[PDB]
RNA sequence: GGUACUGCCUGAUAGGGUGCUUGCGAGUGCCCCGGGAGGUCUCGUAGACCAUG
RNA sequence: GCGCAAGACGGACCAGAGCGAAAGCAUUUGCCAAGAAUGUUUUCAUUAAUCAAGAACGAAAGUCGGAGGUUCGAAGACGAUCAGAUACCGUCGUAGUUCCGACCAUAAACGAUGCCGACCGGCGAUGCGGCGGCGUUAUUCCCAUGACCCGCCGGGCAGCUUCCGGGAAACCAAAGUCUUUGGGUUCCGGGGGGAGUAUGGUUGCAAAGCUGAAACUUAAAGGAAUUGACGGAAGGGCACCACC
């Protein structure tokens, strides 16, 4: 169900981790990117708003999406860790590291570990108002 | 309801005869319905790679993007498309004490290929320094700029593609930059930090043909 | 009753600087002003690092490190106890904190 | 406060000015 | 401090002293005698020289003018007049 | 797996109510493996602690 | 003739970068050859950061 | 993931650093004219300091025309919180934010410190030009020149330090050289309110700006610092009438 490869020669997709604080995706795709293998969120997995960003989702969505994958033929993964950019956060999210830490259990081989997160040049002007968002 | 995973099929990625290691993986495409046609929809991709794993002895932080054109079935022939520096390393070099000099040319190589050099330089800190900071006068800065200019537009309008990726993997380029301006300023550490593709030439397979082999 | 003799920031000999939006607040705030705290750490953190650094293909990779340069305005600082007031004399002392053991 | 009054002043004024026109 | 002479300073100091602050205000410049040396003529040069000055004959040229100071040409021999 | 583990050092003692201590853990395995470690009730220097999951760290509550 | 050393890269046993030894800080060692034996190098060690009255 | 478009904005480098009369001013490259400091055994020979009248520039918002509309976004509309929120939070979103052309002349336009000049303790730093000086480097020798390195000089932005002296004190090398009271000059305050209001005059398309009272009212209003008490501030600390 998938390449066909030897025992040696690890086939690599490409993990995608991109965590809010709103919460996580963990969506593994091919070296391309261009298909999706597989895409899991944080916020699928449990039910409850606040659950959403919190470690335990990204453990969950981690886990699953590394299962599927590691019945399609996938044992090695790059990543790609992503925070939401822009105007906003730079600080990637709390279910990231988790994430990571959790499909590192499931027994998925590590490629190389890149941060992508969209970086202005100069940004157009932020969310909140001049005074900030006070509370 | 239907599985879309088994009508999916499985190619191989292989890099051009420039680099050392040839295969730089696999890619999951599905079939041909007759009505779309598997070898386009697979025709337009980029490859993000790290140097390290093209060519065994090389530094970690120079990814290149490269492109399929032609397959083979079940072969994949990739042209080069762009060169960038690991974000990491990018961060890595830019400190709070020392002046910043960046540069770029567009140059048109002698096979047409129009690319976008971009060049990123540094004041170095002298080893006996006691003043804390080093900072170029702003002339200074023009200078280097300059030759940094000079020197990668005179690289590229010389040669083809091939010598110059060649020239790209050690980054012979950035060496030569920092020595000719240690004249101008100690610069300190100079890449190039990113490559870019502005207009390939129409595209024709002989040409793609010898590159590979 | 003038409180700081730099008035809190650092403009000296210019007359108007840079705006600059809070890194927490989104609060419009003066770069000079601004509280500036530079961020260097890894990517994964404390135990994750000896999980990952069994399940790689590569032997001895280095972690990735991130780089974040964070603004706080002067509220959000005291808030998050980046930080805190200290008394009348021992403001005058502007010489950072021992981190270095 | 001294902005709001300063502004309040200006509503009333605003309304003596037409309260009185040139035509009065 | 408390005591000094300001009438009898040591000629060190008073070198030090910026031009116009010293005791009498002497010029920090002198003028100098110029030679080059594939010809026998003697050139009278001020010290910081504007322009650019020149051997007559040989066209050569003699100095290059800076921000402190003119540069002379290499090789070429000076003296200072008395 | 089950491992055993051995005190090293008493540090300090954690909690809302002061209630966990903060113990350093030598490995009696022979190894020289030094991971820190919430217990329960009484700990003195010396004694030996029963590990059901050994790979885990310790965290400030 | 006497007498020292010597990781890798560049461009000299100089200059400029950059390393491994135990996580860190010390030590120690790391040009080539031949032969010889002796081996879990030694000493220290926080390295802790996810309303109304 | 690939491309395309539009308009904004120039991150990190960026500092108690620079430049400007002040507002203000950070992508590359060229063109256009300015400007301080420095250097000078150049030239003119008192041409100079400050300024009623009068003139030039003047953040943001605002107003008229035009173009343009990505982001943000007063008004408005919902959704919440709330006893009540026409508010703080959130989704949508007009004027405006942007460019060009005409108005407006006000800010905590703040160093809350007019300008020119003279004198008065040190000390390290920095920016710019100059002068001098072993020694390193741009590979090996000669001069240039640049990068560090050690000083000196003149302007600058600042800093630290001190029984210089001030000062109601906080603090200030100027806020010092003040009953031992006089270097030159402009603006300007006279208990608090009433009020920067009324009126007239004047400028403006408009919002407003500049000039600007009185009747009356009132024993204080205020500035520094000192002990308290409090804080929904930050720290420590104890107690089985606190918990574990
Ligand atoms: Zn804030």
């Amino acid at each position: 169900l998938g390449p066909q490869v030897a025992e040696g020669e690890n086939v690599f997709g490409v993990c995608h981790i991109f965590a809010s604080f709103n919460d996580t995706f963990v969506h593994v795709t091919d070296l391309s990117g261009k298909e999706t293998i597989c895409r899991v969120t944080g916020g699928m997995k449990v039910k409850a708003d606040r659950d959403e960003s919190s470690p335990y989702a990204a453990m969950l969505a981690a886990q699953d999406v590394a299962q599927r994958c590691k019945e399609l033929g996938i044992t090695a993964l790059h990543i790609k860790l992503r925070a939401t950019g822009g105007n906003r956060t730079k600080t990637p999210g709390p279910g990231a590291q988790s994430a990571l830490r959790a499909l590192a259990r499931s027994g998925m081989k590590i490629g190389r570990i890149e941060d992508v997160t969209p970086i202005p040049s100069d940004s157009t002007r932020r969310k909140g108002g001049r005074r900030g968002r006070r509370l | 309801v239907v599985d879309p995973f088994s009508k999916k099929d499985w190619y191989d990625v292989k890099a051009p005869a420039m680099f050392n290691i040839r295969n730089i993986g696999k890619t999951l495409v599905t079939r041909t319905q007759g009505t779309k046609i598997a070898s386009d929809g697979l025709k337009g991709r980029v490859f993000e790679v790290s140097l390290a794993d093209l060519q065994n002895d090389e530094v970690a932080f120079r990814k290149f993007k490269l492109i399929t054109e032609d397959v083979q079935g079940k072969n994949c022939l990739t042209n080069f498309h762009g060169m960038d520096l690991t974000r990491d390393k990018m961060c890595s070099m830019v400190k709070k004490w020392q002046t910043m000099i960046e540069a770029h040319v567009d140059v048109k190589t002698t096979d047409g290929y129009l690319l976008r050099l971009f060049c990123v330089g540094f004041t170095k800190k002298r080893n006996n320094q006691i003043r804390k900071t080093s900072y170029a006068q702003h002339q200074q800065v023009r200078q280097i700029r300059k030759k940094m200019m000079e020197i990668m537009t005179r690289e590229v309008q010389t040669n083809d593609l091939k010598e110059v990726v060649n020239k790209l993997i050690p980054d012979s380029i950035g060496k030569d930059i920092e020595k000719a301006c240690q004249s101008i300023y100690p610069l300190h550490d100079v890449f190039v930090r990113k490559v870019k593709m502005l207009k390939k030439p129409k595209f024709e397979l002989g040409k793609l043909m010898e590159l590979h082999g | 009753t003038k409180k700081r003799r730099n008035n809190g920031r650092a403009k000296k000999g210019r007359g108007h600087v840079q705006p600059i939006r809070c890194t927490n607040c989104a609060r419009c705030v003066p770069k000079d002003k601004a509280i500036k705290k530079f961020v260097i750490r890894n990517i994964v953190e404390a135990a994750a690092v000896r999980d990952i650094s069994e399940a790689s293909v590569f032997d001895a990779y280095v972690l990735p490190k991130l780089y974040v340069k964070l603004h706080y305005c002067v509220s959000c600082a005291i808030h998050s106890k980046v930080v805190r007031n200290r008394s009348r004399e021992a403001r005058k002392d502007r010489t950072p904190p021992p981190r270095f053991r | 406060r001294a902005k709001w009054r300063k502004k309040r002043m200006r509503r009333l004024k605003r309304k003596r000015r037409k309260m009185r026109q040139r035509s009065k | 401090p408390l005591a000094k002479d300001l009438l009898h300073p040591s000629p060190e100091e008073e070198k030090r002293k910026h031009k116009k602050k010293r005791l009498v205000q002497s010029p920090n410049s002198y003028f100098m005698d110029v030679k080059c040396p594939g010809c026998y003529k003697i050139t009278t040069v001020f010290s910081h020289a504007q322009t650019v000055v020149l051997c007559v004959g040989c066209s050569t040229v003699l100095c290059q003018p800076t921000g402190g100071k003119a540069r002379l040409t290499e090789g070429c021999s000076f003296r200072r007049k008395q | 797996p089950i491992k055993l583990a051995r005190v090293t050092k008493v540090l300090g003692r954690t909690g809302s109510q002061g209630q966990c201590t903060q113990v350093r853990v030598e490995f009696m395995d022979d190894t020289s493996r030094s991971i820190i470690r919430n217990v329960k009730g009484p700990v003195r220097e010396g004694d030996v602690l029963t590990l059901l999951e050994s790979e885990r760290e310790a965290r400030r509550l």
